[PDB]
This record gives structure tokens, C-alpha cells and sequence, in this order.
């Protein structure tokens, strides 16, 4: 284990994790209703990386907004209409029917 | 104390011209036909960059 | 050049050193065959750059300058290395 | 060394840097029979947050206010982040601290994890903006030398450009006696150990 | 899919180019029904993708396009459904006695 | 319970919650979080004294650097593996093969 | 204020602590970038120089104001390297035999 930081590596890349990750720890955005259930600096964190390191950043960010929603829902809290915004795509993706 | 006394100072200069023509700091000279975004010269001989410069091409 | 004891060409490298943007996925540029196509010849080796041959070679800036005069879409032959022909001169300053 | 020992005998023994920094060893024998800001002392963590109420919280302010002695002092609050309330110093906690990461503590990376103590020095130097950074520094940097000595590893990392240390003070006139020691001298011939 | 009244040759598929081999009677009395139409493999989901679009199999699992993998040291990008390895190819690993 | 201003509490029973998440981020049962980047496939969970169950993560480089890990499969053991669940990033499952 | 107590009292009637302890407020309330005790130790060691030029070595460092870390200077084993305010113009050197 190394200490590299890949959002240090980027401007636009850094840029972009900073805009789209800081809405899980944003207490008056679409995921403030479970800050009190399930504490979000691990998965800002996890986002940061995340989204600076892999080369398909909008999956990595969607991935751990996922994962912080699917924890908050183990919690019990619902937090749906997240997706207004940023991972729209997976939305309007499934089969016909 | 470091002492020099040579003007010929090319290893410290790299350059891009023309159709995609790049020469790197150690004279090495080779095309590169890419039009993304591309890391021109970074820092990342420290934990901490002082200069990082990128160079797009359209 | 070496990734892992490996000869990487300029191809491999420049796509290596690739940094892309959040939005805005980027395609490698695809390997073209050589086309199969000298003007650089008479300035580059004359003596109105002499005083810049011992210092630094013509050979890498010759090759440059066949490039550009083969490469560039207008048949301003005279005029269409005065890029390689700078180039040169920089490094020569 | 740098540290003010004090030894009680009932079992607990309490290193103070003398500035900022207070290590409190505890023998086994208090297990689970005892509460504040340090913990319970029962192996498990994650109960540690427990307030003078008796209940363990999940928030880490309201823990740490329900210790306070007077109940009539104001709740503390969050504060701000340091480096971002402060981005004109960040540069320089992010270029004062990479020693942690550097070839000065190399050897201890197998040992102890510099995560949060580089976090710590980075977020102490942002905030060190009233004056006295380089004691800032020091203290963050010598939490991950002792954490570091501790299970025996001997790193030097103090030069004269980075927290020295005036040992050459304490000589007394025409004398050369004291020395700057990583790891300290545990038994050391003095008049209370003959 | 497009009709045929003579099958007598075996479906071609993505995993088909992959692994060089195919899971066919090689001889058979020719059939008829729709088809994949010639020039075009049968991926894994079940519609027509031309050569290009073929996904590309390292080891039997499948690598997107734009996914890489490390092999004996030797790292390999799925590009335009061929496995290209920085080097050129990956020479066999000797080990010692 | 409340009870003369002091909190008086009970455990109940609680499971307990692992998560491997972006390929390299874990969270232990025990709350333990950690962040490795493998190139390997790794024993998640397991009892130490038996093989009644077995839990196994294929976490693999899949970028050109070695800090972009996915996770490709998860591979679950039962009764002395003599019942074999591989499940793969792809959405594809196989019962003993 | 260590420019106008007991520390400089022997300076005060040969150098003017006046400009010196300006600078010194002025460097120390513009210093907010980052390192202002390299600010503070700069300011009040030119009034030091000025002190020492004219005759007057004053010891104005303490290990808590400018330390001067010159045991790193020793070798391993030795004890060689004092601090003194005077300085030595003519120590033996093989310069100046
Ligand atoms: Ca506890």
C-alpha cells in the first residue's frame, strides 16, 4: 500500500469528484436524510478516490453514490430521486417491458 | 555549490511543433499524432507536485 | 520507452501518457501505414545553418521537416516547413 | 527526552510533551472500569462514544460535550475545515507533512499507518494560522515518531531545519555530555536508580 | 436474425473467436431457420454483433472494451475487440527449477 | 431506558454487515475499514474450524495502473465445496460449472 | 515584545529597536500564508545581527523562540557543535591555518 492521492494528479478530474461526490456529505442535498443513520465521510472518501483513480469516473461516482443509498436503505431511510442530475444513464437503460 | 559552466542546455528543454512532433527532455525526438488530452510534463518525483502541465491538441 | 523491459514505440507512450476528461471520452488515434512519399536537404545541411550543426544534429529535424512538407494539406512547399525550420533554430538558441 | 513522566502507583503513567500532547498508559487492571473522552477500556471501539449519560452516540460532538466538567459551559460545535477555510496555507501543510510519507519514515510504514496522522498534520498546519505553525508541525509530526518508537523502531527524523532539538543548552560550562536520543536511554544511572 | 433454408455449417460467436473452437457436430443434416447473417457472430446475449463488436475473453471471463488485464506481467487492453499487449506479445514465462 | 438522568442499556441480537465496495474498499464485520488494491482471489469469510460456507472475491487490476480494481466474481462454497455458486460481474451464474 | 524586554535590554542603548520591532509587527500580521515563525524568527534575528555587529552578543534564542538545532552537526559519538551569538571570526579551519 502506497500513498498515492489521484485527485492531485488532475485538475478536471479532481474538479469533477469534488462537484459531484460533495452531495453525499451535503446535509441539505439529495442524500441529507441519512447523515443521521449513516455517517458519509467513508463514502465521500470512497467517492473521491474513486472517481479520480478509474478511468470511467461517472461509473465509480455512481457506484459509490449506490452504495451509500443501499446503505442508508439497510438503515431504513429511502432516499429515492437521487439520480436527478448525475447517473441518470442507468434509468433509461432497461429491456421493452 | 553546483557549478556550471556549459550554455548548452538542451537536456532541460522539451518542445512540441508541427504535425505532432515532440522532443523530450533527454533529446529524444518522435511523432505523436494524438488529439485527446495529454500530460505534457507532471511532477511526480514528491509526494507533492509543484507543476503539472497538460496540452491538447484539435 | 520501457514499460517492463519492454521497447514501447512513441504510439505506446503518448497513449500512455493520456489524461482524459470527466465527459468527454477520447479514442486512441489509430496507426496509420506509412503513405510512401527533398527541399530540407539544401537548408538543413547548407551553410545558412552551419553555425548550428555542431551543436545540435539535423538528423531527428531532417526527418521532422520530410514529415511536415509530406504531411501538411496545401502545396505550399517552400512555405509549409517553416515550423521544423523555427523548431530547429530554437533548439539551436 | 522531550517527555514529562509522571508515575503513580496505583497503575498509571502519564507522558506529557509538555506542550499539547498527553499519552496516558493504563494497566489491565482497570479494564472496564473506566469513562471520558479516552474510552471505556474494554477492547471494543465502536462503544467508546459512550456520553457521561451512560449511551453510546454516533455523533462526536455530542459524546465529547456531554464530558465536560461545567455544565454551564457552551456546547462546542463543528468546526470548519481547516484547509479549505485556509486554502493559501494548504500548500505548504501538504509540502510540510509528505515527510511522513518520504524516506525518513520509510522503515516504520510496516509499522504504523501514517494515514491519520498525515490527515492530523495536514489539517493542524491548515488550522495553525494564529501563529506558531512549526509547533503545529512538531507536535503532529512527533505523535507518529513516538507511535514509531514505541514498537522499537529507532528513526531519526529531527534536523536542524526540522524541529531541532538544543541539546548543547543543558551542557554546563566547558562540559559535552548531552546527546540527542530517538529511542531515549530506558535505564540510565541516575540517583533515584543507583 | 435473417431466415435460411440451408444450415449446414455451425453458428459463429464472439466466444467462438475467442477461443479458436467451437461446440458444434462439425456434420449434421442441414437444417433451415433464422440465422446470424453472414459477416455478423452471436455474443452471449443473443442478438448479431459484427466482428468489431465482438467483446474480447482472457482466462474465460469476458473483458469489456477499454478493460485491461495483468498477466505474467504482461498488461493487455481490450481495444476494438482485440487483445493487444504493451510489448507486442507476452513471451512464454520460464521458471526456474 | 431512561432512568434517573443515566441510560440503562440491553444488547439485543445483531448481525453483522461486511461490504466490498469499488472493487477495493472493505468493511469488516467489526466496523474495521481498509482500502487494498488485489490482484488476486481472496477468502472473504470463512469459519475457521469448518468449511461449512466460503466466501471468495476475484478483486483484479483492470486499468493500466495497478490502483484500478474490480471486482470480477464472487464465489460462494458450501459443505466442503461440494456446492459452488460463481457469480461474475457480468450477471452471470454457475452452479458447479 | 521580546524586542523591548529583558532579552535586548543590553542593545537598547546601542541599536534602536524602534523599525526592527515595526517590522517585526508588520511581517508577523502579513505573514498569513503559511510559516510565520520563520517571519517573527527572520525579523527579530536582524536586530540581533545589528546588536552583534556593534560589540553586543546578546542569547535572544530559546528552544521554544528560533531554536537552532546544532546537534545535528555532531557525528556519531561526538559533541562539537555550540551555539554562540559572537560567533568565531578565527576558529581553526585548514582556510585559514
Ligand atoms: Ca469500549
Amino acid at each position: 500500500n502506497s500513498f498515492e492521492d489521484p485527485c492531485s494528479l488532475s485538475v478536471e478530474n479532481e474538479k469533477y469528484a469534488q462537484h459531484w461526490c460533495s452531495q453525499l456529505t451535503d446535509a441539505d442535498g439529495p442524500f441529507g436524510r441519512c447523515h443521521a443513520a449513516v455517517k458519509p465521510g467513508t463514502y465521500y472518501s470512497n467517492c473521491m478516490f474513486d472517481t479520480c483513480n478509474c478511468e470511467r469516473s461517472e461509473d465509480c461516482l455512481c457506484a459509490a453514490l449506490s452504495s451509500y443509498v443501499h446503505a442508508c436503505a439497510a438503515k431504513g431511510v429511502q432516499l429515492g430521486g437521487w439520480r436527478d442530475g448525475v447517473c441518470t444513464k442507468p434509468m433509461t437503460t432497461c429491456p421493452k417491458s | 555549490v553546483v557549478r556550471a559552466s556549459n550554455p548548452a542546455h538542451n537536456g532541460r528543454v522539451c518542445s512540441t511543433w508541427g504535425s505532432f512532433h515532440y522532443k523530450t527532455f533527454d533529446g529524444d525526438v518522435f511523432r505523436f499524432p494524438g488529439l485527446c488530452n495529454y500530460v505534457f510534463s507532471e511532477h511526480c518525483g514528491a509526494a507533492y507536485e509543484d507543476f503539472n502541465i497538460q496540452l491538447r491538441r484539435s | 520507452l520501457l514499460s517492463h523491459n519492454t521497447k514501447l514505440t512513441p504510439m505506446e507512450f503518448g497513449n500512455l501518457q493520456k489524461m482524459d476528461d470527466p465527459t468527454d471520452q477520447c479514442q486512441d488515434p489509430v496507426p496509420e501505414p506509412p503513405r510512401n512519399c527533398g527541399i530540407c536537404e539544401e537548408l538543413l545541411h547548407g551553410q545558412l545553418f552551419s553555425g548550428c550543426v555542431a551543436l545540435v544534429d539535423v538528423g531527428s529535424y531532417l526527418e521532422a521537416c520530410r514529415q511536415d512538407l509530406c504531411f501538411c494539406e496545401d502545396t505550399d512547399l517552400l512555405s509549409c516547413v517553416c515550423h521544423t525550420l523555427a523548431e530547429y533554430s530554437r533548439q539551436c538558441t | 527526552g522531550i517527555y514529562l513522566v509522571v508515575d503513580t502507583d496505583i497503575g498509571l503513567v502519564l507522558l506529557w510533551d509538555k506542550k499539547t500532547s498527553i499519552f496516558i498508559n493504563l494497566s489491565p487492571e482497570f479494564k472496564g472500569r473506566v469513562c471520558g473522552l479516552c474510552g471505556n477500556f474494554d477492547d471494543i471501539a465502536v462503544n467508546d462514544f459512550a456520553t457521561r449519560s451512560r449511551s453510546v452516540v454516533g455523533d462526536v460532538l455530542e459524546f465529547g460535550n456531554s464530558w465536560k466538567l461545567s455544565p454551564s459551559c457552551p456546547d462546542a460545535l463543528a468546526p470548519k475545515d481547516p484547509c479549505t477555510a485556509n486554502p493559501f496555507r494548504k500548500s505548504w501543510a501538504q509540502k510540510q507533512c509528505s515527510i511522513l510519507h518520504g524516506p525518513t519514515f520509510a522503515a516504520c510504514h510496516a509499522h504504523v499507518e501514517p494515514a491519520r496522522y498525515y490527515e492530523a498534520c495536514v489539517n493542524d498546519a491548515c488550522a495553525c494560522d494564529s501563529g506558531g505553525d512549526c509547533e503545529c508541525f512538531c507536535t503532529a509530526v512527533a505523535a507518529y515518531a513516538q507511535a514509531c518508537h514505541e514498537v522499537g523502531l529507532c528513526v531519526s527524523w529531527r534536523t536542524p531545519s526540522i524541529c531541532p532539538l538544543f541539546c548543547d543548552y543543558y551542557n554546563p560550562e566547558g562540559q559535552c555530555e548531552w546527546h540527542y536520543q530517538p529511542c531515549g536511554v530506558p535505564c540510565l544511572r541516575t540517583c533515584r536508580n543507583p | 436474425m435473417t431466415y435460411h433454408y440451408h444450415v449446414s455449417t455451425c453458428q459463429p460467436t464472439c466466444r467462438s473467436l475467442s477461443e479458436g473452437d467451437i461446440t458444434c457436430s462439425v456434420g449434421f443434416i442441414p437444417v433451415d431457420g433464422c440465422i446470424c447473417p453472414k459477416g455478423t457472430f452471436l455474443d452471449d446475449t443473443g442478438k448479431c454483433v459484427q466482428a468489431s463488436n465482438c467483446p474480447c475473453y482472457h482466462r474465460g471471463s469476458m473483458i469489456p472494451n477499454g478493460e485491461s488485464v495483468h498477466d505474467s506481467g504482461a498488461i493487455c487492453t481490450c481495444t476494438h475487440g482485440k487483445l493487444s499487449c504493451i510489448g507486442g506479445q507476452a513471451p512464454a514465462p520460464v521458471c526456474a527449477a | 431506558t431512561c432512568s434517573g438522568g443515566r441510560w440503562s442499556c440491553q444488547e439485543v441480537p445483531c448481525p453483522g454487515t461486511c461490504s466490498v465496495l469499488g472493487g477495493a474498499h472493505f468493511s469488516t464485520f467489526d466496523g474495521k475499514q481498509y482500502t487494498v488494491h488485489g490482484d488476486c482471489s481472496y477468502v472473504l469469510t470463512k469459519p475457521c474450524d469448518s468449511s461449512a460456507f466460503t466466501v471468495l472475491a476475484e478483486l483484479r487490476r483492470c486499468g493500466l495502473t495497478d490502483s484500478e480494481t474490480c471486482l470480477k466474481s464472487v464465489t460462494l462454497s458450501l459443505d466442503g465445496a461440494q456446492t459452488v455458486v460463481v457469480i461474475k460481474a457480468s450477471g452471470e451464474v454457475f452452479l458447479n460449472q
